[PDB]
């Protein structure tokens, strides 16, 4: 039928349509035990599946530890802040004001079904979420939110799993 | 304190 | 007096009015654009128990069920105070039309209450504590934390 | 159309 | 037709119940231990239109000096109605006798019509509705909301 | 004392 | 001094025993113009002082109901029925019959010289009049009767006054 | 057309 190549380039050129559209198809917020909000999927996903962009500001790494520490001085922030390597440097989605997107809503697991992952679009840095297995109608969406710091988990324990 | 949503290559 | 020691008896003031309910210094008045609020009679003092955010302390479940329910009663107000306790998120449902003056606080991001949760003996109890001196007749208010998008749009108010 | 009250 | 056309046409026709006044299908009757009422005289549907809330629409702050000055005379009776429009608090004052009905109408917790607002260019209206059906005969009733202790105790009947 | 009449929400 | 108790059962008896003997002692029938008649003071009351009882036939609501319909057929009837509530149940002294008794006879004012008040004995209410302050001799007795009705008042004008 | 008179 068609080469991998073709293959790979439609299926890039849906995930990039899909990032600039900011559609967020197949999932609903609802509150979980323990963690407040969180979202389900309303359909199944695939393993491999574009599920959402982690959407907010994006900010550079000196930036973001300012901001990072004044909000540390306001205990109600939360933490919505993605930091992440792109080439040779650091930057952060801070994802602290409350939108419509639903990035910035997923719960924590490390033993989740979804994976965070690069996927730049003209040199311009986006965080995906991708489905690490495939998702069940009705189940919650969780990935690793990658934090090991001991004070980081003293305070929030349920980085632990 | 807080805790970091962090990514690494 | 060492921290311990002045923690033991701010726990037992504490304790003694979430058992008696009094709820003095107080009292309910028309807000503009507020419908009820609750100002206070006396001066409070920083750091003082003002009340318990008083109701029906329920589990997810069944926060969820009344929800569910009241979502779809246009005239039915919103009491529900969530919050997490050992890994489970609660709710103190204070729907229901009582005497107690916790449910009637109005929102504001720069109040002058702020509510902790006080555990006692496994229990969990909502109370709101003075955050500054607060005036003899000014409006007790403290932060709803509601700052969801879905919120905010049909209720501004929560902005600011 | 309604909004919470929630510990932060 | 449109959704745009059906929701034009039911605006137009409260608004024209609203303007006209005319307050069909009711009457005044003396009713035990609660003064004067308002009987049905014909059958309404639950979401039916029963009667407007008629009186002097004023701002809070009046209403409140009002308030104060109605309480030094006993005998004034109690005709005003608070509501919330545009973030700000109003009342409809119906103390002054009028030939209206809505201001004669008692109070249930278990009655039958519900207070809802309707606004006509910038001006808010609060109109009753049937919230069942209503036969005729039956005595006109809703749920007048003070819930305050000492309303409670200076007029018990208000606790049902 | 008296009473009021009152919409609430 | 006399107990507070003392002076309580002393006021009762006064009361009570003017209204139980109905002597209605201190007062005169006068004509008075634009009125018909009217109840003049012979006597100096002081305030607070019982003037006399609102006397006629204490009947429930569904008998005054039925009693309004019927004086409504008859203009010469008048109108000398006295509604009022009492253990959260509507009664009426109806005084439309023809007697000796000055209470009904007593014309309106706003701004008179008696109030009307709920008195109870042994669980039968009555409707007493009281000087609302020093009365002298010669006034027309006058009392508020509390239909501020706009049929009522623009049918009778006096209401208003 | 009749008033009452009424213990307000
Ligand atoms: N596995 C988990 N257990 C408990 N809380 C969790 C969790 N994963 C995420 N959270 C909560 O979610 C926050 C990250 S932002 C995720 C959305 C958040 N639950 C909300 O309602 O706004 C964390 O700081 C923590 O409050
Ligand atoms: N800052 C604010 N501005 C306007 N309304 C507010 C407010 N804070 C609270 N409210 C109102 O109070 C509700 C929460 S319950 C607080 C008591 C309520 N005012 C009452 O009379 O029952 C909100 O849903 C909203 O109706
Ligand atoms: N359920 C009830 N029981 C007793 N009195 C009532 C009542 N509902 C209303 N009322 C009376 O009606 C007043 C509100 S205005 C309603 C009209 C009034 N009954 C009148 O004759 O003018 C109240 O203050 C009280 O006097
Ligand atoms: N202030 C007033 N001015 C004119 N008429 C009055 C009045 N107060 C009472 N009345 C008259 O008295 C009636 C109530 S019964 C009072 C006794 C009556 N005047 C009589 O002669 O039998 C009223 O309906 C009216 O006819």
């Amino acid at each position: 039928r068609k080469s991998k190549a073709e293959l790979q380039s439609e299926e890039r050129k849906r995930i990039d349509e899909l990032i600039e559209s900011g559609k967020e198809e197949g999932m609903k917020i609802d509150l979980i035990d323990g963690k407040g909000r969180g979202v389900i999927a309303t359909k199944q996903f695939s393993r491999g599946d574009f599920v959402v962009e982690y959407h907010g500001d994006l900010i550079e790494i000196t930036d973001a530890k300012k901001r990072e520490a004044l909000y540390a001085q306001d205990p109600s922030t939360g933490c919505y802040m993605y930091y992440f390597q792109y080439l040779s440097k650091t930057y952060c989605v801070d994802a602290t004001r409350e939108t419509n997107r639903l990035g910035r809503l997923i719960n924590h697991s490390k033993c989740g079904n979804c994976q965070t992952k690069l996927h730049d679009i003209d040199g311009v840095p986006h965080l995906i979420l991708i489905a690490s297995r495939d998702i069940a109608a009705g189940e919650e969406l969780l990935y690793d939110y990658g934090d090991r710091s001991k004070a980081s988990i003293e305070a929030h324990p349920w980085l632990k799993h | 304190k807080r805790h970091r949503k962090v990514l690494r290559d």
